[PDB]
């Protein structure tokens, strides 16, 4: 499943990914209890992000 | 520090623009989940009502008590309707209202971001540029100025505990106090440069503060519009959630109390007497031949 | 067919058993409704929990966060109220039927309810004499009807070989004596039949009077129940009704106050102060060389 970034998001941790609005990621799983998803940018940063920063 | 006035720290303000859009999504989904909840209750009430009408009517309970008991299913049907209305209002009125406000306040770029977030970046960036460049200039000149101070200092110390010792040969060391001298002139040159930049910074501070304020104030006006509109939407929602805004909800239970108050034991009793009791007809004995 | 027909009181008796069953159906009905109210309350609670969290840690701040968060408190209060409806339905309304059922209907080791059995015995007794007398009336009717049938043949006999050859004078007179004895049969058994008829008519009142008493006791019992039922229906309506519950009105008074208290200018001033040009700042100045 593909995901498109709505807003800029700064990494507040080493496992917490960072990106720009417009950039696109791959969902590695479903959310957890809080709203966090496992994702992956292109070659190829892996980290957690908040799901409400993304659309279809 | 974290002061807004330090280079770069305006991003908190830029960020508040993106946050507003997200909050609209969050609210929309929030009310959306509440409509499911309301819909689910209504449906369950509707099923009970259907279930127990069938179960009651199919005997044996008769008379006005069946009627009084069955008036309850009606109250389940009526409050069910009211909660369906809460759902219809939430979805058709409140959600669409936020939805439309959104598409009009926030316009999107092919890259990714929003026109409006980008417009505050460019304003802040533009307003800070002269300032930022002068700040890099200042720090360098301070470095250069301090570098000289430290050095000339070394040349100093390297003199009292120096000359007085051995080689105080003129043919050599008079050109030595000329090292300390050369430093003197060096600290002066860099000092003057440092003070120059510091004077530049001073005279362009009002413009820096003016320009950053104009943009900040644009941002506050954008947020005020969001806050004023959201307040009106919460009010719309509270009205819709509240089944006591009008008095249809009160009439349901008034209707119900009347139905129960109408039911009479004696009527149910007298009716049994005629259809199943002594009131029934009979062909009493009489003479019978062929 | 008719209730007066020996035996047909069995539907007044059955009615007693039906009463019991009804109480049960009432409890099942109110139990299921209780469950429905608890489900809803349960979902409002989880929605309140879920969104309170997302909101409070999220990026909304100030009095708009408070106003929005107050919607989670209406959800929590409305939840608490449907739990009271549920608790009232089971702990008061349901129980009350149960207790009433316990004292009204008592099981018997012989099978069925004492109350049903007493009705049946009462009727059977009040009907005993009359049953005995319809039997006699029946028997009597029989005798008399066989008596006429035999007379018919006695005639179709007498004058049936009369002037006919196969029969004689000594023998004809016996056939006349035959039909003559049938005539008496008809009369004596007609008079008896008539007699019983009279006694039956003369005692029908006592029969009615007696059957009425037992029925009246059954009516009285059935009434007690209907009355109690009407009582329990008004109880349930009270517990169901949140339209005029004062706490329900309070929840939305409170909600509207929270919203109407949201003040955009206060939120703006705060942000200006803690995140914008209102923050303190140390402007550059001449810095002398240490150490």
């Amino acid at each position: 499943v593909r995901v498109r970034a709505l807003y800029d998001y700064d990494g507040q941790e080493q496992d917490e990914l960072s990106f720009k609005a417009g950039d696109e990621l791959t969902k590695l799983g479903e959310e957890d209890e809080q709203g966090w998803c496992r994702g992956r940018l292109d070659s190829g940063q892996l980290g957690l992000y908040p799901a409400n920063y993304v659309e279809a | 520090t974290d002061s807004f006035w330090e280079v770069g720290n305006y991003k908190r303000t830029v960020k508040r623009i993106d946050d507003g859009h997200r909050l609209c999504n969050d609210l929309m989904s929030c009310v959306q989940e509440r409509a499911k909840i309301e819909k689910a209750y209504a449906q369950q009430l509707t099923d009970w009502a259907k279930r127990w009408r069938q179960l009651i009517e199919k005997g044996p309970q008769y008379g006005s008590l069946e009627r009084a008991w069955g008036a309850m299913m009606t109250e389940a049907d009526k409050v069910s309707e009211l909660h369906q209305e809460v759902k219809n209002s939430l979805l058709n009125e409140d959600l669409e209202k936020v939805k439309n406000w959104q598409k009009d306040a926030y316009h999107k770029q092919i890259m990714g971001g929003f026109k409006e977030t980008k417009e505050a970046e460019d304003g802040f960036r533009k307003a800070q540029k002269p300032w930022a460049k002068k700040m890099k200039e200042l720090e360098a000149a301070k470095k250069a100025y301090h570098l000289a101070c430290k050095e000339e200092r070394l040349a100093m110390t390297r003199e009292m505990n120096s000359k007085t010792e051995q080689s105080v040969t003129p043919e050599q060391q008079k050109k030595l106090v000329d090292k300390v001298d050369k430093c003197r002139q060096d600290v002066q040159k860099t000092q003057e440069k440092y003070e120059k930049v510091l004077e530049d910074v001073g005279k362009t501070t009002p413009q820096y503060m003016e320009g950053m304020e104009q943009v900040f104030e644009q941002c506050q006006q954008f947020e005020e519009k969001r806050l004023v509109f959201l307040k009106e939407v919460l009010l719309d929602i509270k009205r819709h959630l509240n089944l006591a805004e009008n008095s249809s909800y009160m009439h349901v239970y008034r209707e119900l109390e009347q139905a129960i108050r109408g039911a009479d034991a004696q009527e149910d009793l007298r009716w049994f007497r005629s259809t199943s009791g002594p009131g029934m007809p009979m062909n009493w004995p009489q003479f019978e031949e062929w």
